[PDB]
């Protein structure tokens, strides 16, 4: 199945900074001009809430801040003014085949 | 798997030898399909020929999508068959989807974006889960027994398939060829066995 | 409003299995899947397979094919997923998510049913 590798594990963000998370898949994931990448955040005691999907498509009800970027193998999530509200644990996820995988996330630190 | 989003599969002569067969990870029977496949041949107005064949152990002739020269379309179950009257056709890359429900059954087939009228056809079958699945030919048998009067001579790809009856909205969004994944038969992520002169080369439709 | 509200916390002993709910409500149950997804405390996501309501059909994570077993009721709109011998490896936070059955997508997640084993 593909792997997603996540990076960096965790990541110390001073409010008002740019946040960079990243994403490898083990194989290309785009096709067609779309890439079937996933971002979710999670707070401590709470579910995932969905944040970007393929790649770079803000969900609804997402500040602008968030923005997802990449194609190919390799993806990033942007956190741009980084705000009190982001410490929280970030995962991509693909969407290509079965079984999905996720990545074994990042955890955003202020 | 390999990534065929782009690419089609060639077949530039008439024979019963050239063909590629499709693995898909089927377990359960099927209740439900959906067949979507983008197609280029001049054939139609010259003689019938299979676009799609669907064939199992105990009956072949299981799917099946096939031109009948002076007819147009027509769609089979079960070794049952259904026509989807098209009496002039243009010669262009063709896009169709079919879907069938057991529960039902009922027959949508798409053409270019646009239902036909939905039909009536194997109400209650099962669909086997042994399936040989060939593009290119018509299957007299499991896996074989081509006719080269019925192969195909053209340019076919985007071949995707799911358990399920699509949604028109959801036929919508693969025909302007938004994102999907589709759960029995991914054009991104296939497992194929090329035979014969068959070649793969980048698709001529948008 | 459109939830995913599950069963809330079983606790269970080595050789029992579970059996946890995620009733969908405010939607068309039959337009979409049913995700389910593992989490172990602090560690990572593990998706578990889905089940598609309209068909009853599903699909596991090759690790979960003999642990899992999923099912819904139409006719409650209910999801489930049983847990068959689980041990303590098993404890985890257990996720039901939608998505549009097209696009793997997982929309909107239930708040997780936690097991400890």
């Amino acid at each position: 199945d593909i792997v997603l590798t996540q990076s960096p594990a965790s990541l110390a963000v001073s409010l008002g900074q740019r946040a960079t998370i990243s994403c490898r898949a083990s194989q290309s994931v785009s096709t067609s001009g779309y890439s079937y990448i996933h971002w979710y955040q999670q707070k401590p005691g709470h579910p995932p809430k969905l944040l970007i999907k393929y790649a770079s498509n803000l969900d609804s009800g997402v500040p602008a801040r968030f923005s997802g970027s990449g194609s190919g193998t390799d993806f990033t999530l942007n956190i741009h003014p980084v705000e009190e509200e982001d410490a929280a644990t970030y995962f991509c996820q693909h969407s290509w085949e079965l079984p999905l995988t996720f990545g074994a996330g990042t955890k955003l630190e202020i | 798997q390999t990534d065929m989003s782009r690419k089609a599969f060639v077949f530039p002569k008439e024979s019963d030898t050239s063909y590629v067969s499709l693995k898909a990870p089927l377990t359960k029977p099927l209740k439900a399909f959906t067949v979507c496949l983008h197609f280029y041949t001049e054939l139609s107005s010259t003689r019938g020929y299979s676009i799609f064949s669907y064939a199992t152990k105990r009956q072949d002739n299981e799917i099946l999508i096939f031109w009948s020269k002076d007819i147009g379309y027509s769609f089979t179950v079960g070794g049952s068959e259904i026509l989807f009257e098209v009496p002039e056709v243009t010669v262009a890359p063709v896009h169709i989807c079919t879907s069938w429900e057991s529960a039902s059954g009922i027959v949508e087939f798409w053409v270019d974006g646009k239902p036909r009228v939905r039909k009536s056809l194997k109400k209650g079958y099962t669909v086997g889960a042994e399936a040989s699945i060939i593009l290119g030919q018509e299957q007299d048998s499991f896996g074989g027994n081509f006719e080269g009067s019925q192969s195909l001579v053209g340019d076919i790809g985007n071949v995707n398939m799911w358990d399920f009856v699509l949604s028109p909205d959801e036929i919508n969004t693969i025909y302007l060829g938004g994102p999907f994944s589709p759960n029995v038969l991914n054009w991104r992520a296939l497992k194929y066995e090329v035979q014969g002169e068959v070649f793969t080369k980048p698709q001529l439709w948008p | 409003q459109v939830q995913l509200q599950q069963s809330g916390t079983e606790l269970s002993k080595p050789g029992t299995g579970v059996k946890m709910s995620c009733k969908a409500s405010g939607y068309t149950f039959i337009s979409y899947w049913m995700h389910w997804v593992k989490q172990r405390p602090g560690q990572g996501l593990e998706w578990i397979g889905y089940i598609n309501p309209s068909t009853d059909s599903t699909d596991y994570n090759q690790n979960f094919k003999d642990k899992a077993t999923m099912t819904v009721d139409k006719s409650s709109t209910t999801a489930y997923m049983q847990l068959s011998t689980i041990t303590s490896e098993d404890s985890a936070v257990y996720f039901c998510a939608r998505s549009h059955y097209l696009s793997w997508d997982f929309d909107v997640w239930g708040a997780g049913t936690t097991v400890t084993v």
